[PDB]
């Protein structure tokens, strides 16, 4: 496709994000950590590193960041709220962010579908038989799926944070009541790099049926 | 808070671009152009569940 | 008037086909593996020597460097056939990422790259083919309105050319009507490959069935031509566009060389060879020297270069 190389560019941005977390203090594949309470500080720090990459690519013009902020993670549905698995808060100057691990863990337990579904380059000697003559690196599509999933989930949070920071508590509440500002808005100052943001990439609808 | 990214002092980065490209190569054929939907499906599913 | 550079793919995973680039960066437009589709790829010479230096450092492919001040299709073909020692060259790929405006080559077939898959090979000759194209209304016929065969020697020479595999391509500028009579009158088609008519004219193109005569299978002489130049002159060149189009319709996808034989030099836009037919009100039987000329023209590559 005349967009295909751009899809490859999306793959590239994805891998660029991936490898940094795959190497810097990468102890174990995600699920091994996320199945356990061990080093909740490590978990939250990985989340913060993700937020750092997000601030980077969204607003790369100035790499500086207010890394000073507090973190909480929770194990209690009586604390959880549907639809916003992570939430920012401010308490008398105490800027803090909060999460529930079990929700996201349970979320990341279904990536088991397969693309054996739709059309592709047609079966041909060119496609194969041509190669039959003449002329730890361990990664699989499912892991890449999970990782992109978590990225996309954090995107929502980062946009929320940007808005809250720029507009204060009330508008944070307003947005949580109504995310309509998200609704179909590339329009931005160039600093946002809005085309960088993956909302531009995929679209969806439910149909109310019966 | 049990943790405080005031302990954070960094802007983590990596530019091993050629190593990343060789790693990219074996993932090139994967049709995420199809696969991506799974994430949205599962997210919506979980949100529905949580509201229920 | 430019210096030029060319890729030569190391593994000829697809042969003969060649491409022309607007950017060294066009590799990004091409993406993975598809470079293996194009045996050679020409690019205008680097202004910055660092580009050529990086190219020279790259080992992934062979390459050549040359001057081609002669901004001409056939001359470029000749030069490249010299460079890579190859008698024949494939079609030139194009993309919606619009080519460099090397439009001096405007009049040519352009392959929208993906047709590469559509590139069947063909039975029509066991050798790489030479081709010769012709006209009726004033070309080789006697000037009498009831034309005569100038020589039965020529009549049989028609079939004889199949010994060499020279393909025989009449494009009368005259209407299909006289051809419709001529066919019944003399089975030159029974000696002769491909026929077309209606070439006389060009139409103001702007963005703003013949079988019944004798149950024939013959072409719709469609309005395939275009303005193409949109300029204050009166020229109706023999069109490689249509010609090659019909060739690939016949699955004819490669050729050694093509000669035009006609009474009008102007239509020749740097055809490999032009045979200005000597208009004649008599059967001259002049074909002997025409034969000799064409044969020597063919022989030109016996030396591995037309000269």
């Amino acid at each position: 496709s005349l967009e295909s190389y751009e899809t490859l560019k999306i793959k590239l941005a994805l891998s660029k994000y991936m490898a940094m977390l795959s190497t810097l203090e990468m102890t174990q594949p995600l699920l091994e950590i996320f199945r356990n309470k061990a080093d909740t500080r490590q978990i939250a720090a990985v989340v913060f590193s993700t937020l750092a990459f997000i601030h980077n690519r969204f607003h790369p013009l100035v790499t500086n960041f207010t890394n000073k902020m507090e973190f909480v993670v929770t194990e209690t549905n009586d604390t959880s709220i549907p639809g916003e698995p992570i939430l920012f808060t401010e308490n008398e100057g105490v800027l803090l962010c909060s999460v529930d691990r079990p929700s996201i863990v349970k979320m990341l337990s279904r990536e088991f579908d397969t693309e054996a579904l739709v059309n592709f380059e047609n079966d041909n000697c060119n496609v194969r038989i041509a190669k039959t003559f003449g002329a730890d690196f361990s990664i699989t599509e499912v892991e890449a799926t999970q990782y992109l999933t978590l990225l996309l989930t954090v995107e929502h949070a980062y946009l929320h944070y940007y808005i809250f920071k720029n507009y204060g508590v009330f508008e944070y509440c307003k947005s949580l009541t109504d995310h309509s500002l998200f609704t179909n808005k590339l329009r931005s100052t160039m600093s946002t790099k809005t085309s960088n943001l993956l909302l531009s990439k995929f679209k969806f609808t439910i149909e109310d049926f019966d | 808070p049990q943790q405080y990214i005031n302990s954070g002092t960094e802007i983590p980065f990596c530019d091993d671009a050629e190593f990343l490209n060789r790693l990219l190569k074996h993932i090139d054929p994967y049709p995420l152009s199809r696969m991506y939907y799974n994430a949205a499906n599962t997210m919506f599913y979980t949100t529905m569940e949580n509201y229920a | 008037q430019s210096k030029w550079i060319c890729l030569r793919l190391n593994d000829a995973i697809i042969k003969r086909h060649v491409l022309v680039l607007s950017e060294y960066a066009d590799l990004k437009y091409l993406g993975f593996e598809k470079y293996k589709f194009f045996e050679y790829v020409i690019f205008q010479f680097c202004n910055d020597p660092q580009l050529c230096k990086i190219i020279e450092n790259n080992y992934n492919y062979c390459m050549q460097i040359f001057k081609a001040p002669a901004d001409d299709m056939r001359d470029i073909r000749h030069n490249i056939k010299r460079a890579f020692k190859t008698p024949v060259l494939g079609h030139m790929c194009v993309l919606s990422n619009k080519p460099p405006m090397y439009s001096f080559l405007k009049e040519w077939f352009l392959l929208p790259h993906y047709k590469v898959v559509s590139l069947k090979s063909e039975s029509l000759t066991w050798g790489f083919p030479h081709v010769v194209v012709f006209d009726l209304d004033s070309t080789l016929i006697t000037e009498e309105e009831q034309v005569e065969i100038r020589d039965p020697f020529v009549y049989d020479s028609l079939q004889e050319l199949h010994e060499m595999g020279c393909v025989l391509v009449l494009w009368s500028y005259g209407s299909r009507d006289h051809v419709a009579h001529s066919m019944r009158d003399v089975d030159l088609e029974g000696y002769f490959d491909i026929i077309i008519s209606e070439g006389s004219t060009v139409q103001e193109e702007r963005s703003d069935i013949v079988d019944y005569n004798l149950k024939k299978r013959f072409i719709e002489n469609k309005f395939v031509f275009d303005i193409h130049n949109h300029r204050s002159d009166n020229n109706i060149p023999k069109s490689p566009k249509i010609v090659i189009k019909y060739l690939s319709d016949k699955n004819v996808n490669f050729f050694k060389s093509i000669t035009l034989v006609d009474d009008l030099p102007t239509n020749n836009y740097a055809y490999d060879f032009y045979v200005k037919v000597k208009r004649c009100p008599t059967p001259v039987q002049d074909w002997e020297h025409y034969h000799n000329e064409i044969i020597q023209n063919i022989m030109d590559y016996e030396q591995y270069f037309i000269k």
